[PDB]
């Protein structure tokens, strides 16, 4: 500030704007520049259900999204895990019905082919409700050690 | 840091 | 643990309040027990004691408490610093005080952090990029003695070695420690709560041997003063009374 | 079939196709992000040359190795397996045509494509990973002539497979150290304090306070501005301010010079350390590679120590716990059988099997390995937890 | 604005010297670059509860941060855990308008969505929020006899 | 010196939409005052246990205070656990001093 | 100032910043004479006993 005014502003030897604090990295999609998130999972929590609901949350966002914006999900986890529930239950019935055929072929009858349906299901209840009771979980591993068993 | 990358894919 | 935690959090409340000095050297939260499980000399030929006490702060003390059992390990000694001494007859020949040469030293002493040629958001056409690095900080004793108290027009500066006597020594010349008779340096082992006595002696004992190697030329280690010894004959004993109970039965 | 089950490569899991590849690029030292990204958006118009992928994510600025603008990586993501269940269409087989193409193409820097591991934590094939340090404070100059004549000892007259030996950091690059003069400095009104402020303030950034932006509240920072912080005759040229507000050239005070310095540090347990990677050439147990490179390292001074990083750390402590455990449980079966039988003698004959098993399964494995080999692919089979797992199913149920 | 020197021997180290005697420490590392950031990992060893160790952990550096540089204070020192479930990962692409202001509007109407979810531990944004810069021409200062202090 | 509103979308908000997946987390609340201050109550369910709670939710403050007001991690923020009924009330009387 | 020290900075002493302390001579701070004249200063400079 002058004695006689004038003073000196911040405008005068710079230049004021809105921007961001450290311009180090840069992020692009398929050639055009993009924000990217990452998303955990908590501890004791369904990976399936948690993508199903943030899938549709999303897609109830994006109405109000600015002109041109878009999202996308180019990677997720929780496709494996239902890829092996799949190939497990598929093992499990084409297992069945090998014992089946194998029996009525041997013993010839139709009464010996249901004890053992009947008898295996329930050994697998009692290991899934062993393993729940010890605090594992249900993951690829698992799945791949009830196909042996 | 850990710029886009997770445990781990973008 | 959730004590210490506690105890923590009701700490942290408090810390604003106290003096400046306490602050700076800091509050520091412990526990262990108050007796000695063992004691280490480190006694030597070619070195003086404080020279050994630094190695020991520097590359044993550290080693040594984070071993599985151990509380706290206590140095009696101090680690090194250059320490000033400062002759108040001389202050007045020239007029100064003891202000200004803090002030001067904490003026001429401090680190610079000057950046990057050729920065990030960078104008177009840019190619090349290099770090920028200044020194500007002490670390010698006939460079804390060219200090300057007090330039004058004459151009006969005044400097820190002609009214102080500047050189390396301990920072604290509290406690000391001998063995026999012959000045050595040592340092107290104190167990934690819930740890055992012989497994922590015998992983110091084991990871000191492991250290010996690297010592430098002329000093040894010892311990004299061990409490497991005790324990370890007492359980011979028990055992061979009770194979002697045996085959009299 | 127990000579056949000694002789299996070890492992611990197979390499998957988990859908995508890793790419990392890697330019000269020095080098600006204007390149960088040129050279980033070389290599994604290049990836859309393969029909196998499906989107492309690049990341500038940042790498796995290090931080800086000549460091870049992307992930490509690739259709779903359905769509490219080919002999070519593999994850391995998209890493290496990326790779290929990259060499032939990329003219400034270096790119590779590689598969992660299922797991990050348990990975095959880390090699030894070794960390230097020096105990007494030696310096950088002389830690480096160390390694690299550890690495030359380790190399030439070694056993590890000279291609694979070599150093894990960063080279240096030269630098701008200035020397000021306190001497001249002080024959005028030049003090030491308005030195610092200058240099710092001409090109680096200030953190000043914050503002309310629209209900939350952000930084206020400072910065010099760009057409002043570009060359390095913009420092030289920052008078001093003097005792009566004169100016000092800073060329009487200070004296810039080019220079070669480290772009990047490391500690290991307190003490400075380089880190280092290596193999074992072929048909050499770890333990062995594991001993020489401790006499290679004691064969140094006193006061440059080694210390084993990452999975290297699993192995030093002896692995004499699968026999004792094995040997337990076939002391236990035994004694269950002789309780069952009520005799010392029938259960050794029901024992007596295991070898079946066990050779079956090796000759299964190895007479896989050798079909496949012979149609020009690689051996994907070896002792891994499978294979273990397996093995005990198989005990299970002839005992 | 840090080389990797000044950063280590300034804060790594002094960081680094005090973490000693936490319960379960098995071996610690530290890492500098010239991008002026740096970390220290503490790794330990199985059977300890993270929990505890985080909080040992910070309580740990509660007691030396009075002795690091202001700037470094004024940033502040982090403490996290390595650990990670990671789920899947979003992206918004616009093509239209800036990469500050796609960031803004994440961070400031979408992240806090996503937050609330059912199974959601933490969500991560890349990149870095506003800020008001100013761009200082030096010419202009020593025109009018100013300093960057001023 | 600051508003009711100013302090919840820059200090509440901030903790509270940031503490969500505690382990046992049943609901949430706050609460701002004109005269600069608040609170974030945080209510488990029951079958948990009070320490393990206290620990994550300090860890989950801790790792986010980084970014709160300078003047807010210049005060500090307290954790209390402690129940809102009263047990006793016991009353000082006299006659020869006052109440200060 | 007259009897105890003071830790002013810090200085790189071979890989580790160790402390710097000021304190007055040996001799100047042992016999109870040495407080008898510590002759603190004025507002206009001229010291008083």
């Amino acid at each position: 500030a002058n004695t006689d005014g004038s003073n000196i502003y911040l405008k005068d030897v710079a230049k004021v704007g809105l921007g961001m604090e450290d311009y180090s990295s840069s992020t692009r999609l398929n050639g055009v520049n993009t924000t990217g998130m990452a998303v955990m999972l908590s501890n004791s929590g369904n990976a399936m259900a948690t993508a199903k609901a943030v899938k549709e949350r999303l897609a109830v966002l994006e109405k109000y999204f600015p002109q041109g914006m878009s999202w996308k999900t180019p990677y997720d986890t929780s496709k494996f895990v239902e890829i092996s529930i799949e190939k497990v239950i598929h093992t499990l019935i084409e297992a069945m019905v090998l014992v089946f055929v194998v029996m009525y072929l041997f013993l010839q009858n139709i009464r010996y082919t249901l004890i053992p349906t009947i008898v295996v299901p329930i050994s697998l209840l009692g290991g899934f409700a062993f393993i729940s009771y010890m605090g594992m979980s249900i993951n690829v591993l698992t799945m791949f050690a009830m196909i042996l068993v | 840091a850990t710029a886009a990358a997770x445990l781990a894919a973008t | 643990n959730l004590a210490q935690v506690e105890v923590q959090n009701k700490l942290s409340e408090v810390l604003s309040t106290l003096p400046a000095t306490v602050q700076q050297y800091g509050v520091t939260v412990s526990k262990a027990r108050s007796n000695f499980l063992m004691i280490v000399m480190l006694s030597s030929d070619v070195q003086s004691t404080e020279e050994m006490n630094d190695y020991a702060q520097r590359n044993v003390v550290p080693e040594l408490q984070r071993i599985e059992g151990v509380g706290q390990v206590r140095l009696f000694g101090a680690q090194r610093a250059m320490r000033i001494w400062v002759d108040p007859k001389k202050l007045q020949n020239y007029n100064l005080s003891f202000a200004d040469v803090g002030s001067a030293l904490s003026a001429q002493n401090i680190q610079i952090s000057a950046g990057s040629i050729g920065s990030l958001p960078a104008v177009r056409g840019q190619t090349v990029t290099a770090t920028v690095t200044a020194q500007g900080q002490l670390g010698t004793a006939e460079e804390f003695g060219n200090v300057i108290l007090r330039a004058n027009t004459d151009g006969s500066n005044i400097y820190l070695k002609d009214v102080a006597k500047v050189g390396l020594g301990m920072e604290d010349y509290s406690s000391s420690t001998r063995l026999n008779g012959v000045n050595t340096t040592g340092m107290a082992v104190m167990l934690s709560n819930s740890g055992n006595a012989m497994a922590t002696a015998k992983a110091v004992k084991e990871r000191l041997a492991v250290l010996e190697k690297y010592f430098p030329q002329g000093m040894s280690w010892k311990t004299p003063y061990d409490t497991s010894k005790f324990v370890e004959i007492s359980i011979e004993k028990v055992i061979h009374t009770l194979i002697e109970a045996m085959v009299l039965v | 079939g127990v000579f056949l089950f000694m002789r299996l490569p070890t492992s611990f899991l197979p390499t998957e196709d988990q859908g995508f590849v890793m790419v990392s690029v890697q330019l000269p030292a020095g080098a600006t992000k204007e390149r960088t990204d040129a050279t980033l958006a070389q290599v994604t118009q290049l990836a859309k040359s393969i029909p196998e992928i499906e989107n492309i994510i690049t990341v500038s600025g940042f790498s796995f190795s290090g931080s800086g603008q000549n460091m870049a990586m992307g992930f490509a993501i690739l259709k779903d397996w359905n769509e490219r269940t080919a002999s070519g269409s593999d994850a391995v087989a998209v890493a290496g045509k990326l790779t290929g193409m990259m060499m032939g193409t990329l003219k400034d820097g270096f790119g590779i494509a590689v598969v992660p591991p299922p797991i990050l934590e348990l990975g095959n094939g880390s090699g030894l990973s070794i960390n230097l340090q020096d105990r007494n404070n030696t310096g950088h100059t002389a830690l480096l002539a160390k390694r690299n004549e550890l690495i030359q000892k380790m190399r030439a007259s070694g056993l590890f497979d000279p291609s694979t030996v070599r150093a894990g950091g960063l080279e240096d690059s030269p630098q701008l150290k200035i020397d000021i003069n306190r001497a001249a400095a002080a024959a005028q009104g030049v003090s030491f304090a308005d030195i610092r402020t200058a240099l710092a303030s001409a090109l680096s950034s200030s953190y000043v306070s914050d503002f309310p932006n629209q209900g939350r509240l952000q930084r206020v920072m400072v910065q010099a501005d760009g057409d002043a912080r570009m060359q390095p005759a913009d420092i030289l040229n920052l008078t001093v301010p003097n005792s009566s507000g004169i100016a000092v050239p800073l060329s009487s005070i200070a004296t810039v010079s080019w220079q070669m310095g480290t772009e990047q540090s490391v500690r290991f347990n307190g003490y400075p350390a380089m880190e280092l990677s290596g193999s074992p050439a072929t048909g050499v147990s770890t333990g062995q590679a594991m001993e020489a490179v401790q006499k290679m390292v004691d064969e140094l001074g006193s006061g440059y120590s080694l210390e084993w990083g990452g999975q290297s750390r699993e192995e030093a402590k002896g692995g004499s716990q699968t026999i004792a455990l094995y040997a337990l449980a076939a002391v236990a079966v035994f004694l269950v059988l002789a309780a069952l039988y009520e005799s010392w003698s029938i259960p050794l004959a029901v024992l007596l099997v295991m070898p079946l098993g066990l050779a079956g399964a090796a000759a299964g494995v190895t007479g896989r390995n050798l079909f496949e080999g012979l149609l020009g692919s690689v051996p994907s089979f070896a002792n891994d937890i499978y294979f273990q797992v397996g093995f005990v199913t198989v005990m299970g149920l002839s005992a | 604005g840090a080389s990797a020197q000044v950063m280590e021997g300034s804060v790594l180290s002094v960081i680094e010297r005090n973490m000693n005697g936490v319960e379960g420490l098995d071996y610690m590392s530290t890492s500098a670059d010239s991008s002026g950031s740096g970390s220290v990992s503490l790794t330990f060893t199985p059977d300890t509860d993270e929990n505890l160790a985080q909080v040992e952990v910070q309580n740990k550096l509660s007691e030396v941060l009075s002795t690091l540089p202001a700037t470094v204070q004024q940033y502040g020192v982090t403490v996290s855990k390595a650990r990670s479930n990671f789920l899947m990962i979003v992206m918004l692409s616009s093509d239209v308008q800036s990469t500050e202001e796609m960031n803004d509007y994440a961070q400031r109407n979408v992240v806090p969505e996503l937050q609330r979810i059912e199974g959601v531990g933490q969500v991560r944004l890349f990149g870095a929020q506003r800020a008001m810069r100013i761009w200082v021409d030096p010419k202009k200062l020593q025109n009018y006899n100013l300093s960057f202090a001023d």
